């Protein structure tokens, strides 16, 4: 006459695969992510303030050619310049170019 | 929508202390890095019968 | 696992126990039955939120910083920046890499710690009136009820109401 | 701790254990004293020092390097200049940061382990003459004065002496 | 170690045992041998493998790069790439520094575990059969043959067998 005490842990039915030290691939009842893999596809308008630049770069909305005149005097948080834009002006250079692009855009 | 970081393939969250998304980012965002996935564990050993 | 608990002298977990991650599991005169340990599920759950607090936390903000894409091929400047932004990469990668292995690591080990840790509490609870079976159980040597198994579980079990019954028992 | 002994099965710590960093406590027929274990006070320190050895070390020496501050607004090297900056100093902060977070788990389990060890080595040295009582305390089941607890914290306690006496205080 | 067995209270290893890590000496009737313990010396060997697997690891593969030497003194844009180069050189020297000392750390402290593993093992094989000396030996109450010794390598002693028998040797 007497008793039997177990001591014990949990498992689950379905555990996920983690990496160690000394282990490359060791079941665990749970993990989580810390790596983000995926992006909702759009660029979220709050809370930073974004302004599209549509058909313009930013160079081209400095100089004010005329189809950028919209973009007089704006402000912006992050510029966003599109691969379909274009320059309907006088044909230019800019010595560093990526130099001005940069200190306006800052 | 409302995001703190930014990246050219749209806006992703930040929850997660790194991501795989895009070495071009804007905000606070997660550190990029190679990888496309790192699980960080959150029980014991799963040892069923 | 360090210890030798989980994955070691228990053969293995128990997927019925779903309101705990440690507990225990009896057999006397009135049949068998479980209950959960909360303060030791409670420690393992803390540590590793501590962890995750430390992990998930707030990441750093960059603004305005260097590029990484180009259309034109320039030479040495250019060499310069993808250096650089490769160089950091790969180093953040590694850390990442690092990290992750060593809280798993250090994961699986507390969670074996804590096991290990109930089952030793256990065993000072009931000094002379059982016996470790070596697969985590203790035999029992006097009559048990199921008031008696709550009292070791609650950590009021007083072993000198037992013991002349079980040495008695023990000893033959 | 990892071993469960430091806030674990030893209620607390003794503020008045002013010459060591573990030690022995004892009640007996002459009444009650205390004395520190040298061996794994210097154990624990020695780990300890071999840590902060390690760390204190020699900082890197570096002289002439690029510009960190600017007056002049310059664009696409300047950025790069910054940027390289600004990455060194994130990574070496992530690195300082990990450091003392590993360290600091290591520390409080290094000593955890050695008052887990200490114990050990008492339980084993003492054999059938005693009873461990749950909270880091020996019960002792024969005479025992102050000469004899002097060869309990020596190691040159002769268990053999005893057991006639304890095995039948025990035993009843 | 953190377990105090290796360098602990085990004085000290076996040159002599040469097919092992770990095993058992043991004295009897019959007269002395030994014989090493398999699945010990294969989860130390299997954990270290794990971890050298993880570092051996394919190497990153860099093709065109910046350049890292120079024949003549240009000023800022050299400044940077040296300080560049020169900035992951020693992060990369400290990681691999950091990697090495906590691997270590933590292999010596694995094998320590398994040697205390296999110690458990057999105390709890044993019962009441036998007394821990303090120095990694076991004495056994009980006519131990050759065979007695086998099935307790084996992991087929059977302790009530022998438990009349020990009783009466060890309390009287
Ligand atoms: C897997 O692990 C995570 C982290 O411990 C768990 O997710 C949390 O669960 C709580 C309570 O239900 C939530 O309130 C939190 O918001 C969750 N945290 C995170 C990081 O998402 C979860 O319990 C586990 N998953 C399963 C299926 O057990
Ligand atoms: C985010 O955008 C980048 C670049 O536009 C994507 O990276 C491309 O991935 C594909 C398929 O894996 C490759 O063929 C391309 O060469 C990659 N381009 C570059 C520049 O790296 C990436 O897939 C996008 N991320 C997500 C998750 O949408
Ligand atoms: C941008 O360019 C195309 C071609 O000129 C034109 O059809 C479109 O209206 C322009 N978009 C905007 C919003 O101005
Ligand atoms: C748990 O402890 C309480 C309070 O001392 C006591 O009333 C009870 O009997 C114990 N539980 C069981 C199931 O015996
Ligand atoms: C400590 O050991 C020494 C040397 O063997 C012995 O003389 C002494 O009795 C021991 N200490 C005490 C307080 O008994
Ligand atoms: C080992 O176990 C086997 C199989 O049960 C048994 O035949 C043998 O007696 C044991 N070894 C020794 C040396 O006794």
């Amino acid at each position: 006459p007497g008793a039997t005490l177990c001591l014990g842990h949990h498992a689950v039915p379905n555990g996920t695969l983690v990496k160690t030290i000394t282990n490359d691939q060791i079941e665990v009842t749970n993990a989580t992510e810390l790596v983000q893999s995926s992006s909702t596809g759009k660029i979220c308008n709050n809370p930073h303030r974004i302004l599209d630049g549509i058909n313009c770069t930013l160079i081209d909305a400095l100089l004010g050619d005329p189809h950028c005149d919209g973009f007089q005097n704006e402000k912006w948080d992050l510029f966003v310049e599109r691969s379909k834009a274009f320059s309907n002006c006088y044909p230019y250079d800019v010595p560093d170019y990526a130099s001005l692009r940069s200190l306006v855009a800052s | 929508c409302s995001s703190e970081c930014i990246t050219p393939n749209g806006s992703i969250p930040n929850d997660k202390p790194f991501q795989n998304v895009n070495k071009i980012t804007y905000g606070a965002c997660p550190k990029y890095v190679k990888q496309n996935t790192l699980k960080l564990a959150t029980g014991m050993r799963n040892v069923p019968e | 696992g360090i210890f030798g608990a989980i994955a070691g002298f228990i053969e293995n977990g128990w997927e019925g126990m779903i309101d705990g991650w440690y507990g225990f599991r009896h057999q006397n005169s009135e049949g068998t039955g479980q209950a959960a340990d909360l303060k030791s599920t409670q420690a393992a759950i803390d540590q590793i939120n501590g962890k995750l607090n430390r992990v998930i936390e707030k990441t750093n903000e960059k603004f305005h910083q260097i590029e990484k894409e180009f259309s034109e091929v320039e030479g040495r400047i250019q060499d310069l920046e993808k250096y650089v932004e490769d160089t950091k990469i790969d180093l953040w990668s590694y850390n990442a890499e690092l990290l992750v292995a060593l809280e798993n690591q250090h994961t699986i080990d507390l969670t074996d710690s804590e096991m290990n840790k109930l089952f030793e509490k256990t065993r000072r609870q009931l000094r002379e009136n059982a016996e470790d079976m070596g697969n985590g159980c203790f035999k029992i040597y006097h009559k048990c009820d199921n008031a008696c198994i709550g009292s070791i579980r609650n950590g009021t079990y007083d072993h000198d109401v037992y013991r002349d019954e079980a040495l008695n028992n023990r000893f033959q």
